């Protein structure tokens, strides 16, 4: 799920770009340091918002490093997942363990017992799929799959999904 | 390049990677090229700042 | 070379804030730990790799 | 503030629409005045990353089928985004290939239609963001839409919302 | 060469709290149980599972890494194991003020 | 943010401190020492420290000392107004 | 294996250096070697061909001089063992107490 | 059949395997012997016990004694207490064997090693099958 | 407090009374190893940015 959060970071910077243009390089350092990242928290940050209006806070020189660390605070969209959410997505992979669905920067592994009876691993099949009578799941299908788990790790986020629930698996 | 046997001279060269090169075993590639950033352990010389103490 | 407590006492007449530290952390002794935000205890399972 | 030690903490499931301690249904922004939290759709996230990019390109400079609509947001993010954008480019390439409404007005107006339910921002996202054709769907799909929301208010609803987009 | 780059934020310490451990958090913190008292296998090669000298419990050998973190001996700061006493005992720097809380409190009914 | 006393009643002297300009010329001389923009001409200067104290006598070092109160409160005085007479 | 980053050239085939010898420091003067037991390897390097440890005595780092005598013989126990005396010349300089 | 938790250092620039490595004991370094990269730093070189691996296995054991100020019914009871353990009692023979060991081949005016090896010799054919209907006093003899 | 005398008896009472310590004094500042609120370390050195624009 996109949510639009109000965040705060701490940035340091190196002395070299202590300068009359140092607002830019934070700035600079902001979109090359938060956006496409993964924070278990947060979840991805996709997005700044208001790239002109970010409040920057007095520097403050560490002793020993010499570097100037800035608490920033932004506002920026973040994709979290949740347990028991429903999503699409794309099937970016297959294999005997199962698929995972594309789900905008996640990815949801899907176990074959998280999957209906009814469809099996085929493996004769290039590329490989899962086979059943009224649908076949293969790379690039269209999955809608339900978050059965979520763990999160402090730069990192795994989810497991299944589609054995009714009105759910190929769209 | 006058190493670690001759006054002035120097011991090691530290990269901005946090890696820390021995000039004693690292003669044997000719000579090491300086960076910014980087930090040589370098003798202490003349007019240098030191503490000198005496106990108790 | 021992550092004392007495040592330590000159400094902070001195107020050389920084050499103390630089004494105790950098020349000698020196750790990195993880702790936990919930209890202060260093029983925090790190994997760097 | 000084009890900092363990508490036991709900589990985070979206099914009770427990979504967290950090995600919770009231949020304090910079300044400080309370505000609702912010869920946005497939569709209106689309939007309001596009708007944010379109805006940084003109702050630099300054100082449609999917198919094609691809490729301009493919050229746009490279233009306008540092490096290190592998997460926002499968994002942008998901939104576009999975969102329902296109441009503002009809996005403007599904926002217009799902805030008379008075159901909790988390559960309008997805509504807007999932497209069912029965309200037993919707409830399956959404288990927290249970006890809050009559058949009959919901199954005009998605009528509506069907009715509503276009491509 | 130093200690590996960690993702987590630096801090400085600001604040120490002091207390006693809870026989249940010493068991959630503890990453193994002792029950042997020996400390290598009856081989004498590798530590004996279970036993005082435990990998899981970290590493002092500069050759061999933590079983738990898999970190070396200058990155790992050990961790703690736990021993399930058969009957409570007493604290022996606690003993004096437990003798003065008996006094102040009821032995029947604790009041 | 109470704990800011405003400009206009900052009571605390007017003086910079010997701690205060130590700490001063050391960090500069760091960040000099790392590469950082230096404000002021040289005339031929190779250590960092002797580059600082140019600075500091031409008022050139862009820092701003937070002195701390006993009750958590604190004054901002930049380097630039603090006058250097010890 | 574990052997001393000193020089052994001026050891005999017994261990031991002749008197009248030079040494200096890191020199070892007491060559000795004990088995390992097989299943240990240390920072790798330990293949199949390595048998034992090196266990030598080496010259105080900051003494150096010449080897006056050697003497070996048996202990109470029966066990070899051997005496190594070395000649050094101290001369005034600054720094020495009178 | 256990885990590897085993390091090797190797050079990263060098990349040669197996490597030339030098221990700066002085300096506390290992260091690449072809390049000079320090591959690890901080290295290491009473409050311990002096412990026989061999003769006596993996066995730890402390001893009840008086100190500055003592009362002597504590003592007295606390040694009777750790007399009293079951697990211990085993291999009490293996040390009560030994001690007579001791007292034999030191009666005798030998040396050190014909004593521990009596002793040694002792524990490796000890608790056999075979030496089962054999006197003690055999045994200890066939050792020494 | 354990610095002076009767260490591991001052450390005991803590523990028992759940004791707060702010880390204010040397002492506690010495075995953290972090700089102390001393002399120098009396004050925070931070960074103007309504400066660094009128020196250029
Ligand atoms: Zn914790
Ligand atoms: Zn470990
Ligand atoms: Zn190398």
């Amino acid at each position: 799920m996109f949510f639009i959060k109000d965040l705060s970071l701490n940035i340091t910077l190196h002395p070299s770009f202590f300068g009359p243009r140092m607002k830019q390089y934070l700035k600079t350092k902001l979109l090359e340091e938060v956006e496409g990242s993964c924070t278990g928290k947060f979840g991805y940050i996709l997005c700044v918002l208001d790239y002109d209006n970010i409040d920057i806070q007095r520097g403050r020189i560490l002793p020993t490093d010499g570097s100037a660390e800035f608490n920033v605070k932004y506002r920026a969209v973040v994709f979290k997942p949740f347990k028991g959410e429903v999503v699409d997505g794309t099937v970016v992979s297959c294999s005997q363990h199962g698929f995972e669905v594309q789900v905008g920067p996640m990815k949801v592994f899907v176990t074959k017992h998280l999957m209906p009876q009814d469809l099996t691993f085929n493996a004769g099949s290039n590329p490989p799929s899962y086979q059943s009578s009224e649908d076949v799941i293969t790379i690039k299908s269209r999955i809608r799959v339900k978050i059965e788990g979520c763990i999160s790790q402090v730069s990192s986020i795994h989810a497991i999904g299944s589609i054995k629930e009714d009105y759910l698996g190929a769209i | 390049r006058n190493g670690p046997n001759e006054h002035p001279g120097a011991k090691y060269v530290i990269r901005d990677s946090g890696d820390r090169i021995d000039l004693r075993y690292s003669k044997r590639a000719g000579d090491i090229q300086l960076q910014y950033g980087w930090k040589v352990e370098r003798h202490i010389m003349d007019n240098d700042p030191v503490l000198f103490n005496r106990q108790p | 070379l021992r550092f004392g407590e007495m040592e330590r006492d000159c400094m902070i007449a001195h107020g050389a804030a920084s050499f103390l530290k630089e004494r105790l952390m950098e020349a000698s002794d020196a750790f990195r730990v993880h702790i936990c935000g919930i209890c202060g205890l260093m029983t925090v399972i790190a994997k760097l790799n | 503030r000084r009890r900092r030690l363990k508490k036991v903490e709900e589990e985070e499931n979206a099914a009770t629409l427990q979504l967290g301690q950090e995600f919770q249904l009231k949020q304090i922004n910079h300044q400080g005045e309370e505000e609702e939290l912010i869920a946005l759709n497939l569709s209106e996230a689309r939007l309001v990353i596009k708007e944010a990019l379109v805006e940084r390109r003109r702050a630099f400079k300054r100082s449609e089928t999917r198919e094609k609509e691809l490729e301009s947001i493919d050229v746009l993010l490279e233009q306008t985004t540092g490096g290190n954008n592998k997460d926002l480019k499968n994002t942008m390439q998901y939104l576009t290939n999975f969102s329902r409404f296109r441009d503002q007005e009809t996005v403007g107006a599904v926002i217009q239609l799902l805030k008379s339910t008075g159901l909790h921002p988390f559960e309008v996202a997805q509504l807007g963001s999932l497209a069912c054709d029965t309200a037993d769907e919707a409830k399956t799909l959404i288990p927290s839409l249970n006890n809050k929301i009559s058949d009959d208010e919901l199954e005009r609803i998605l009528k509506e919302l069907s009715n509503l987009e276009t491509l | 060469v130093g200690q590996q780059y960690s993702s987590a934020p630096l801090r400085t310490v600001k604040e120490v709290q002091f207390g006693l451990f809870s026989p249940e958090e010493v068991r959630a913190i503890s990453v193994a149980k002792i029950r042997f008292p020996e400390t290598m296998d009856e081989t004498q090669t590798r530590a004996k599972i279970g036993g005082l000298n435990d990998p899981r419990l970290g590493s002092i050998d500069r050759n061999l890494k933590c079983q738990t973190c898999q970190e070396g001996m200058n990155e790992c700061p050990g961790h703690f194991g736990h021993i399930d006493l058969a009957k409570p005992v007493f604290h022996v720097g606690f003993i004096a003020k437990i003798k003065k809380v008996c006094e102040c409190v009821c032995m029947h009914c604790g009041k | 943010k109470e704990k800011a006393i405003p400009k206009d009643q900052r009571a605390t002297t007017p003086y910079m401190t010997k701690y205060e300009r130590a700490r001063i010329l050391g960090t500069r001389a760091l960040q000099i020492s790392m590469n950082a923009p230096v404000f002021v001409d040289l005339e031929g200067e190779t250590d960092p420290l002797r580059i600082a104290m140019k600075e500091l006598a031409e008022k050139k070092i862009p820092l701003v000392i937070r002195r701390y109160l006993p009750d958590g409160s604190f004054e901002d005085w930049s380097v630039e107004e603090l006058i250097v007479d010890l | 294996l574990r052997m001393k980053h000193g020089t052994y050239d001026k050891l005999d085939d017994d261990g031991l250096i002749a008197p009248g010898v030079r040494v200096s420091g890191e020199d070892v003067i007491i060559g000795k070697t004990t088995p390992i037991s097989p299943d240990e390897e240390e920072l790798g390097q330990r293949t199949a061909y390595h048998s034992k440890r090196d266990a030598s005595t080496p010259l105080r780092s900051t003494e150096n001089g010449i080897v006056d005598q050697v003497l070996v013989t048996t202990n109470q126990d029966g066990l070899k063992f051997v005496k190594v005396r070395v000649r050094t010349t101290k001369i005034p300089q600054i720094g020495d107490k009178f | 059949r256990g885990p590897n938790l085993n390091i090797v250092l190797t050079c990263p620039e060098c990349k040669v395997y197996p490597p030339k490595i030098v221990e700066r004991f002085s300096e506390g370094d290992v260091v690449c012997a072809l390049c000079g990269l320090v591959l690890s730093d901080k290295l290491v070189d009473r409050v311990g016990e002096a412990s026989n691996p061999l003769l006596d296995g993996n066995n730890l054991s402390t001893r009840i004694g008086k100190g500055e100020t003592t009362d002597m019914r504590f003592t007295k009871e606390l040694n009777k207490a750790q007399g009293k353990n079951v697990m211990d009692k085993k291999d009490n023979e293996v040390q009560a064997a030994f001690a007579k060991i001791t007292m034999l081949c030191d009666a005798a005016e030998l040396p050190k090693i014909v004593k521990d090896c009596a002793k040694e010799a002792y524990k490796l054919c000890h608790d056999e099958k075979t030496l089962k209907g054999k006197s003690m006093e055999s045994i200890m003899a066939a050792s020494i | 407090r354990c610095s002076f005398e009767e260490t591991v008896e001052i450390l005991f009472e803590a523990g028992a009374s759940a004791e707060l310590d702010d880390c204010r004094g040397v002492s506690e500042n010495v075995i953290l190893g972090q700089m102390a609120p001393i002399g120098t370390g009396a004050f925070d050195v931070m960074i103007d940015e309504e400066s660094l624009v009128k020196y250029m």
